Order: structure tokens, then C-alpha cells, then sequence
RNA sequence: AACGAGACUCUGGCAUGCUAACUAGUUACGCGACCCCCGAGCGGUCGGCGUCCCCCAACUUCUUAGAGGGACAAGUGGCGU
């Protein structure tokens, strides 16, 4: 048997669904159309094998990204995700408190404000 | 192949060339190698689209 | 509240069921055209046993059978394949009496004039073809036409004025005017090819659908775009009520039916739950087409299976 | 990035779909003829046997050989970071 595609086979594959992306439905027998409608692949069985390793691809990317393939409708959610995140307006805030030896560090660059204190349990790590 | 005769015995030469894929062309063949896919692509798909409907 | 129910189901075929045809001269027979390179002609015994029983199979073909649509008197069929031919049976006997032959490549869909004096045909060919029942290309509309498959052409049941509706896969609408087979109108939108389009039994209406999801109502004489309704995956095939103003429309595991007066769902059909492993779990939804009562509809899946719903208050 | 592997070329397996055939046929009857009742019948008619003779009959299932179609780990369930 074998049926490990070589990497003729998974490089068209991997061109044609950047470029096309609208037409590559979940099918397979629209897929060997539209496929040798698209390139230009000089075999019945080359071109079959092509279009079943399409629609592997179309299948998985109907889930997250995968990495070969970048496309358009797929980079705007990052991009997304990127310019913004739906968790906070405030900043996560200045007003934050915390313990000695760090007044300090302070009462040499003059602060004055907004802290706490607590000396740790008294010996190194255990 | 060929052969060459000189004073002491014979050279042979071979000669291999392979021809730039001629597309319907006399210059070498046409039908490219088969594991030669090559990918089309067009442009100008803009998709500003409201539904307006154009009348002939 | 009119609501739709599981009325009973149909089994038989082979590959996914790609369409369903009805006449109202027969209600008994119905006509459904498969991906097995056969279609069906049944026989309902509405008995709750079996709601039916496979009558005929008729055969001949190379590939799969795109479209289905019977005679206006209930006595011819004619079909259109992906193997690039046109085939008209004869439902009493078998034995298809005349074919049409031209198409260089799939058939996507045909239609059938409501005089039976005109056929019309589109295809991967990227070209609309106009035949007469003698099987003679009467006309090719190969300039003015769209520049990718023309994946579904319907005749206008109009009063006097011949025009056939287009959708392809260049995401047009294109409206014909018989007789110099010229185009009226387009139609623009439609993010997305598209996958069928058809019109009201008046004829003011095109509810077409495709890859965008949505389906887009036109106008016949005003031209205009009069709404659209957000259907959800994606629209394989929609069908507008014979007795009353609805429309349904095959979504992707599951039917929408809508009221235009203030368009709104009147509900959606789905099916019954199972512990499948996977995603896309349930068989899609792929032809359905109403009965001449309006009292039931039946729907083609992809689990070679034909489901029948009903209508209950 | 290149070669080898693979792709490729021939062949075997499937089409009652296409193209079309006295240098391949089949079915029919136009036949007719032979033979037996071998069965209704009588012996013809109803039928049975024919690489017996025809058709300017109908067609392409069998034969031949061209164009396309078909299979892709594609569908479903497990094991796989
Ligand atoms: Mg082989
Ligand atoms: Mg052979
Ligand atoms: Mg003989
Ligand atoms: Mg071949
Ligand atoms: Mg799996």
C-alpha cells in the first residue's frame, strides 16, 4: 500500500487552497473540478490525488490555522486578537501594593504613597 | 554517440542535451513533465458589494 | 401554529439523493435523482409502514444525475447528468425516446417549458443552451452569458412575457428575454457562488442562495432587490409553497422555513440527535421539494435517504 | 536546489453509457427448406433442432477498437504528541 503523498502532492495542495479557498468545499468530486479546472495538472491520477489531499487540508481547516497555509478570512481574527483583547478599558492599574525592602529601594527615589508591607517567614526557601 | 580515430586507438564522445519545453513550438516538445502542476491565478475581485441590480 | 413533523422516511438508493420532482396529474409518483447514477420512481403507499416503495428504476447514464423534472402532463421525464448529456424517459416503460447532446463538459441543471415545447440547460460549460423536443440546439448563449458554471437555469410560469432566471458561480443573477435571448437585467450581491435559484408560481420572486448563506429575493418587473433573510451554513437548495407564501430553504444539516409577510422563521427541521464521533455528524440537507397539496414536502440527504415532513396545526 | 524514489509509459480488471461495422455478429421474422412428433394438435397450424439458405429487416448485448468516465485512504469507527 504505502499512501504517504509526496511533496508534489503536498505543495500543490498546499497552493491551490491559498489561492482558491472560496471554491474548495468539503466534497471530493467538486474538488477534482474545481481543481482541474484551476492548474494545470498533466494526469488523471496526479490530479486525483491532489484534490483527495485538498480536501484533508479543507477539513482540518474548518478547525484552527494551520501552519503552511495563510489565508485572508483566517488572518483578520488574529489581526483582531492583535489591535485588541476583549478582557479590560482601565489599563490593569497602577494602584498595586507591596512589601519591604522595596520602601526602601523607594526612599532612595523618593516615592510616598499607595503601598503595604510584610516581612516573609523568617528563613530562605524549604 | 561517436567515434574519433586518432595514432593511438579510439575515443568514443557521447552527447546528451535536454530540450526547454517548447509550448506547440519546434524548438523541443510540447506535453510538459509530469510532476509540473502549475497554479493559475487572476485579480481585479474587489468585493464592494451592496445588492444593486443593473437593468439592459 | 402550522408546524412541520417527521411524516416517515424513504430508503432504497445507493449515493446521495441530488433531487426530488412532483406532479400534481400523479399525486402517487415522485420522481428522485440520485448520485448513483440511477433515478427513482416510486410508488406511496402513505401507509405508515413504509411511506413508500420503490416502483422503477430507470438506467443509462455514465455519471451522476444532476437534475430531474418531470412533464407538465405527467408522462415524460427528462434529466440532465454530469456525464454531459440530456436524457428524455418515458415513465411507463423505461426506454429514454430522445436525448440532447452538445454540452462539452457536466450538466449542472435543466428545466422543462410549461408547454413542453422549450428546454433550457446550464453547465460547467460556462454556456445556457435552448433545445427543441426533437433534441435539436436550438440556441447557445455563449457570449453575454456568465464566465463560470452555470450552475442553475429556471423557466418564468409568466403570463405572456418569456424570460428564463440564471445563477451561476461568477455570484450573478442574470435575468433572459426569450425570443432574442438578450439579457434584461442582472443582479448583484451575493458574496459567494451560487447554488440554485428559483421563482414564485406568479412570478414575482427569485429566493437564491449559495455560498454567502443568505438568501436574496428579486423583483420580476421592478427589479429590485427586496430583502434578503440570514440563513445561517450555507443554502443548497430553496423552494418557494404551492398554496400559500411561504419559503423554505435547505440549510446544511437542517430545513428553515420562513413567512414573507414580516419575514420571519415559521420554524426549523432538524433531525434526530446520535452519538457520532465527529464534526459534520449530521448528513447535509442537499434537494427538497413541496408536494402540489402544500400538505408535505420532502427533502434529499446525504445518507442516501429521502425524509418526508408534514404539516400539523 | 539537482539526480535516484515517486510521477511516467504499456498491460490486466468495469461500463447493456458514446462512436459504428457483409473482413464480427445477434434478435427477429420475409423467409423458405430438412427432420422428427418430440408436446396442443394429426402429420400443418401451436411448438421443438440448424455453423440449412436468404433480407435492399432492426440493432451493437456477445466481437473488434477509439474518445472520455472510474479510486482518492474519498465515507464511517478506533489508535496517533
Ligand atoms: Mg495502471
Ligand atoms: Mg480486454
Ligand atoms: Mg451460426
Ligand atoms: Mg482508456
Ligand atoms: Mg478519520
Amino acid at each position: 500500500m504505502g499512501r504517504v503523498r509526496t511533496k508534489t502532492v503536498k505543495k500543490a495542495a498546499r497552493v491551490i487552497i491559498e489561492k482558491y479557498y472560496t471554491r474548495l468545499g468539503n466534497d471530493f468530486h467538486t474538488n477534482k473540478r474545481v481543481c482541474e479546472e484551476i492548474a494545470i495538472i498533466p494526469s488523471k491520477k496526479l490530479r486525483n490525488k491532489i484534490a483527495g489531499y485538498v480536501t484533508h487540508l479543507m477539513k482540518r481547516i474548518q478547525r484552527g490555522p494551520v501552519r503552511g497555509i495563510s489565508i485572508k478570512l483566517q488572518e483578520e481574527e488574529r489581526e483582531r486578537r492583535d489591535n485588541y483583547v476583549p478582557e479590560v478599558s482601565a489599563l490593569d492599574q497602577e494602584i498595586i501594593e507591596v512589601d519591604p525592602d522595596t520602601k526602601e529601594m523607594l526612599k532612595l527615589l523618593d516615592f510616598g504613597s499607595l503601598s503595604n508591607l510584610q516581612v516573609t517567614q523568617p528563613t530562605v526557601g524549604m | 554517440v561517436r567515434h574519433v580515430l586518432l595514432r593511438q586507438g579510439v575515443l568514443g564522445i557521447k552527447v546528451k542535451i535536454m530540450l526547454p519545453w517548447d509550448p506547440s513550438g519546434k524548438i523541443g516538445p510540447k506535453k510538459p513533465l509530469p510532476d509540473h502542476v502549475s497554479i493559475v491565478e487572476p485579480k481585479d475581485e474587489i468585493l464592494p458589494t451592496t445588492p444593486i441590480s443593473e437593468q439592459k | 401554529t402550522e408546524q412541520m413533523t417527521l411524516r416517515g422516511t424513504l430508503k432504497g438508493h445507493n449515493g446521495w439523493v441530488t433531487q426530488i420532482a412532483t406532479t400534481p396529474q400523479f399525486p402517487d409518483m415522485i420522481l428522485s435523482a440520485s448520485r448513483d447514477k440511477t433515478i427513482i420512481m416510486w410508488k406511496l403507499t402513505r401507509d405508515e409502514t413504509n411511506y413508500g416503495i420503490p416502483q422503477r428504476a430507470l438506467r443509462g447514464h455514465s455519471h451522476f444525475v444532476s437534475d430531474v423534472v418531470i412533464s407538465s402532463d405527467g408522462q415524460f421525464a427528462l434529466s440532465g447528468s454530469w456525464d454531459g448529456t440530456l436524457r428524455l424517459w418515458d415513465l411507463t416503460t423505461g426506454t429514454t425516446t430522445r436525448r440532447f447532446v452538445g454540452h462539452t463538459k457536466d450538466v449542472l441543471s435543466v428545466a422543462f417549458s410549461s408547454d413542453n415545447r422549450q428546454i433550457v440547460s446550464g453547465s460547467r460549460d460556462k454556456t445556457i443552451k435552448l433545445w427543441n423536443t426533437l433534441g435539436v440546439c436550438k440556441y447557445t448563449v455563449q457570449d453575454e452569458s456568465h464566465s463560470e458554471w452555470v450552475s442553475c437555469v429556471r423557466f418564468s410560469p409568466n403570463s405572456s412575457n418569456p424570460i428564463i432566471v440564471s445563477c451561476g458561480w461568477d455570484k450573478l443573477v442574470k435575468v433572459w428575454n426569450l425570443a432574442n435571448c438578450k439579457l434584461k437585467t442582472n443582479h448583484i450581491g451575493h458574496t459567494g457562488y451560487l447554488n440554485t435559484v428559483t421563482v414564485s408560481p406568479d412570478g414575482s420572486l427569485c429566493a437564491s442562495g449559495g455560498k454567502d448563506g443568505q438568501a436574496m429575493l428579486w423583483d420580476l418587473n421592478e427589479g429590485k432587490h427586496l430583502y434578503t433573510l440570514d440563513g445561517g451554513d450555507i443554502i443548497n437548495a430553496l423552494c418557494f409553497s404551492p398554496n400559500r407564501y411561504w419559503l423554505c430553504a435547505a440549510t446544511g444539516p437542517s430545513i428553515k422555513i420562513w413567512d414573507l409577510e414580516g419575514k420571519i422563521i415559521v420554524d426549523e427541521l432538524k433531525q434526530e440527535v446520535i452519538s457520532t464521533s465527529s464534526k459534520a455528524e449530521p448528513p447535509q440537507c442537499t434537494s427538497l421539494a413541496w408536494s402540489a397539496d402544500g400538505q408535505t414536502l420532502f427533502a434529499g440527504y446525504t445518507d442516501n435517504l429521502v425524509r418526508v415532513w408534514q404539516v400539523t396545526i
